[PDB]
């Protein structure tokens, strides 16, 4: 197992980027003719993550604060 | 004997059917209270998010 | 002339031209250099468009030098797009090499005139209970499969494409647009291993793609399928999801300097919507028959999104999550569904007087199931009683095993003409299968089998 | 360098410096005719800073010179600490002179790295029937108590600080955010009385108090608790209400320029609270037992201060107002409140099964509820009906009165062990006690005393 | 000086002024060459003003000069404006020449001061016996009308307008606050009909009229009952509904950009009631009392508006659909109509214990009722049966022949006084009257008429 970590005290973008980095780790088994399983533990606390950097950086807001393209986060 | 402990069950099967009508009531009661207070809420939420993006837009 | 980019926000970007060479609402632009489209959306003023890419911005820069192609998004259309896989730009997304397209037409266009369209009620039969007696399908009419997440909006579009794309004369679009990667892979696989991706045309945008591929990628599908229509043919139109158009105009609306309306949606959400699903339609040249799915935020049908979306159909098929999450597929809620069709000029009444007993015997149980659940069975009337067991026993009856399924069901596929459809229903209202358990008519095709079934 | 005041908007003030004297974030500042300090928020450009004020701004004016100080906010640590009370910016309140500091450390740190954590399974006795159940605590770990409006946050925390100081012999830090000015009075003095005062710090930021204060004043306690635990000591650091810190963050985010977020709070709440909590750690040098209050507003556990707390936690006790209704004090929910230790390789098998054995009984019996509202415990099944009488007893048996609830009620306090909490919930469970009526178990502490009671 | 139109947004005009001529707010301005009148809500500053049309903006273009007229929007009052309809900025309505004024007041004035109160609680004598004695109301009080259509509403305000009239020497005034073009016609006509006319004054804001005009109708309306209450004068101030009075405020509100409150309604909405309700009391010369008929929005009383409008309310009338169909004309419900002033330290403890008496009474004989219909009459004991003639006897002596109805009772109309009324009602609870038949007590005005209806 690799373990990725992006801790409650972590800067919002670390916590943000964890899960492509954890990503691209894991694709490198695929890409090679490999089988690899990931686990991301809260993706509801990424989409908080975001939230926070969207509406530090002014983007408007939406159905729950959240950025309009959390769905493509 | 058994002739009257039947018209006792029509009896008390009558006044058990008022307690459930009354106490079905008081849960429609509360329930509507509950009803209002969510509809309310709903309401303030959505115009909260109607200004925040006019805010920013 | 030459533009250059001025401000990158998102899938947004902002290109200023010279202020005698400002292109056209639409208009198409390629950024130099980046392998990057834009369209343009707005005309902020001082030479300055604003446009949405068709591609990823992590490449773009501020100053990359834009040029502008004087027309909007052009497709290949015509013989040339059957049997191939496709981008929102035309591009060809499968190893195959180039397209030899013989026209190329532009993705936007007007709405067929009043005087242009025209009426029929040829009844098409799809194979399922449910659909066959209270969504009577008609050729050349619009189908809507409204749904929530995990019901079957994919899975019966499937069995449709199955009972009348294979065996449709005509040629055949489908459209991917915002569905996962590997639906589009098995589903490609599929019309190819049943040799009938010759006369299917296949444009796909999945969910991996920036906004403004999601975006148009509706447009793309409908502008081949009017080739067709306008040369005198007889077409199918298959969308996955046209919800994912309404959201990627959500998600890019905003960035675009729009102010939100309710439930936070695009304040040109009914607009938006008309423009598209005005041009799906059947014409005094040719027919298009198309069957839209229509994904349901949180199940909840009173969504700004859905509710816009039932008036543009002549057919409107309801799935239930409540029936779904008891083991019944096609979860079709007989008592929120309906059609134009549905009407004893228009089929027969026999038929109809089916149709509307089903919903009467099913409408009233749905009021003495709680009945049932408080106090207890014994307490209610005979004919209350009667009742409830027929009622539980047409629910059970609307359930079809489909081919398309059997990876799921374990079960083999099965295949009902809308005669038995009627005949077991009449049956069972009747009365004459009362003397059956309630477990004989789940999953089991045509009612004889019902009869069969009770005897394991 | 020296600065001027060139805006004043509430608790948050503008100051401009000279370009190449800048303060950096987080630096405190004294503003000249007044001494009040400021804390620099973030730097705006133009040599502008935005500050929020450790006091009240009512008579400043713009103008005004503000000196830098080079530092953060430093407050004194050390055994000088222990029986005074001091102020957010370290300063005496209790009239017994000054400090005699070795040291002063900043408030802001960075939380100790992975490789200096520690794994803590000890169980820790608190001596009530409930937490010892469901929610048993352990030697270095995080424990809150959420509750609403007057349910028993903080009796319920005044017991705990009388049951562990009973075997801890090391110090202990309290910290007093946004709460009330006369329940600090009355613990000083119990404490004072007692002599127990020596070996407690106290810090003090109540609800009288401007919010730069009241958002501070958290970091200062926890400053001070950091210092024993890394000296290699066992502390006990008390909160008295953690919501507040982040209410005062709300109170001025909109004034610091940020956009708000859902039901008005702003966007930096899970960031505020993690970069807290997680500082409130046991670490490889010392250990921190902390036990924090969170208020829950309106009593809605999904509003995001509580829902964003809940993970920075090893034990969970949720108070509910229902519970405190029918008379059940502490009000605890069994079926709500958890615990990290409620594993049978750290508790054993006997205790995990008495308490989910409880907690399968009463969920039974919130599921039957609406029959009995509607027509009464008769109608249940000869299992059900005996279920419903257990789940009662067990209600009751949860009872408990404090020692520190004597004054409100005039009964005396109870002290229950571990070994007499389980053998009371295993012997109603099994039934050895379906003869007493249920009021023999309501405020009986031990299960002897139940059938004690019972023969009254 | 004059001023010009520098913007148009619908009903929002702004207008600039030079420096030293800029309108104050509320002041009323006038276009020339068109009748447009503006009302001025804010100044923005830099010379420019805000103004509301208090009519049409369809033909208005920038640069139009504009005319300041130094007061706010002035109206006639006096004995002119009874038996007239007139508009917001009171201009004649109806075609019947130029009212004959001889003083104009405006519009916006303070609420009379706390040494302007009258020394003590005065019923006011309305001569309906069911108001006097189970809704008394006070002189200076607001009383708030319930009920659906159809329920004799219109009856029951022209019956009021001719007794304050004829036997109190006063006047009344009707603000149609949103009235309906139709209703306002039919309204004129059956006051016309039942001679009542030349007894009130009529200002009407039609719901086809800008938000701006339906917001200060119930203003003019009121400035004109101030007029006659300083006359020395008890004054009826009708509003059609209080419920569009604050949506008026709302729309205004969000016209003029402000941030929304609670439930969507204007931020000012306490203030906006006040100023309105604040004016309607009983002074040392005379005294304004209002019947406004209040709507519920989705049947909760929890709503910001009716919560609101309840805070001011001494008296609530209801009439009922049920006692209609009975045969009882007035209509008004004995056990859900309420007063402030039902207080034996108010009306003393004799009209006290005879209005709590005949509720009481009343209360008994509706669950009686359903005895009756349930199990039988036979059921009931001598007492009960006692009781449930004499409820029937006082449930008819609640009727009343009404001067304006005598059109559909074809019997004169009375006018009882509070000193009859209480002696009527507190004889039939005595028993007095048990030997005369229930029917001799249905429609006869005083206690000794159905004594003499008796003897025939
Ligand atoms: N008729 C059906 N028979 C069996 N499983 C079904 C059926 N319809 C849906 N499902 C289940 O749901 C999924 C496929 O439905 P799908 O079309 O993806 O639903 P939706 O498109 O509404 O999200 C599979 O997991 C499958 O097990
Ligand atoms: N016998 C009791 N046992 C426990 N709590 C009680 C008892 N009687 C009353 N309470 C209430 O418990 C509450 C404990 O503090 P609480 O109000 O929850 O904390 P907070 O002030 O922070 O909101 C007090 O309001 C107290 O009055
Ligand atoms: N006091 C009354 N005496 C006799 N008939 C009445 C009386 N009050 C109401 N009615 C009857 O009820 C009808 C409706 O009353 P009205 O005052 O016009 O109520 P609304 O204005 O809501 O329509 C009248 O036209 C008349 O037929
Ligand atoms: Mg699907
Ligand atoms: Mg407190």
């Amino acid at each position: 197992t690799i373990v990725v970590a992006a801790s409650a005290s972590e800067s919002a973008a670390l916590q943000y980027l964890a899960p492509y980095s954890g990503c691209t780790m894991g694709e490198y088994f695929r890409d090679r003719g490999e089988d690899a399983l990931i686990v991301y533990d809260d993706l509801s606390k990424q989409a908080v993550a975001y939230r926070q950097i969207s509406l530090l950086l002014r983007r408007p807001p939406g159905r729950e604060a959240y950025p309009g393209d959390v769905f493509y986060l | 004997a058994v002739v009257e402990n039947n018209a006792c069950e029509q009896a008390a099967r009558m006044i058990a059917m008022k307690n459930a009508t009354d106490n079905a009531g008081e849960l429609i009661s509360d329930l509507q209270l509950i009803y209002n207070k969510a509809r309310q809420a709903a309401i303030t939420q959505e115009i909260s998010e109607i200004v925040g993006g006019a805010a920013a837009v | 002339s030459s533009g250059r980019i001025v401000q990158i926000i998102g899938a947004v970007i902002d290109v200023e031209f010279p202020r005698d060479a400002v292109p056209s609402i639409y208009e198409a632009l390629k950024v130099q250099g980046v392998e990057t489209t834009l369209e343009v959306q707005q005309q902020l003023g001082d030479g300055v468009v604003r446009s949405i890419a068709m591609g990823s911005t992590e490449g773009l820069k501020r100053g990359l030098n834009v040029d502008s192609t004087g027309a909007a998004i052009s497709v290949p259309v015509g013989k040339a797009t059957l049997g191939r896989i496709m981008d929102v730009l035309g591009n060809p997304i499968d190893e195959a090499g180039p397209i030899g397209e013989e026209e190329r037409w532009g993705i936007h266009r007007e709405a067929p005139s009043y005087a242009d369209q025209a009426g029929g009620n040829e009844l098409l039969e799809t194979g399922i209970k449910v659909i066959d007696l209270v969504c009577p399908f008609a050729k050349g009419g619009k189908v809507g499969l409204f749904g929530g997440a995990g019901v079957g909006k994919t899975v019966n579009m499937m069995e449709l494409i199955r009972n009348i794309a294979i065996e449709h004369s005509g040629y055949s679009v489908f459209a991917g647009v915002g569905e996962r990667t590997r639906e589009g892979n098995d589903f490609y696989h599929e019309m190819k291993d049943s040799n009938v991706l010759d006369k299917v045309a296949l444009v796909y945008g999945q969910m991996n793609e920036p906004p403004g591929n999601r975006l148009r990628v509706a447009l793309t599908g409908l502008t081949m399928a009017e080739k067709f229509r306008d040369e005198g043919r007889d077409v199918l139109l298959f969308i996955d999801n046209i919800y994912r158009y309404t959201l990627a105009g959500t998600e890019v609306s905003a960035l675009l300097g729009r102010m939100p309306s309710a439930v936070g949606y695009q304040p040109t959400l009914a607009e938006e919507m008309g423009v598209l699903q005005e041009r799906i339609t059947s014409t005094k040249k040719g027919s298009i028959t198309s069957i839209q799915a229509v994904y349901v935020p949180a199940d909840d049908l009173t969504d700004p999104s859905p509710a816009t979306t039932f008036a543009h159909l002549d057919a409107t098929v309801v799935l239930s999550r409540d029936i779904a999450s008891l083991g019944i597929y096609p979860a079709v809620d007989p008592l929120d569904s309906t059609s134009r069709q549905l009407d004893p000029l228009v089929i027969g009444q026999d038929h109809y007087d089916t149709a509307r007993g089903v919903q009467y015997v099913l409408q009233r149980y749905k009021e003495l199931k709680d009945i049932i659940a408080i106090l207890g069975m014994d307490e209610l009337s005979e004919a209350d009683k009667l009742l409830v067991a027929r009622a539980r026993k047409i629910q059970r009856f609307l359930s079809q095993p489909f081919f398309v399924a059997e990876v799921f069901t374990g079960s083999p596929g099965k295949y009902v003409s809308l005669k038995d459809t009627i005949a077991g229903f009449k049956g069972i209202l009747n009365g004459d299968y009362d003397h059956l358990p309630e477990q004989a008519f789940y999953m089991v095709g045509g009612i004889e089998e019902a009869v069969e079934k009770a005897k394991k």
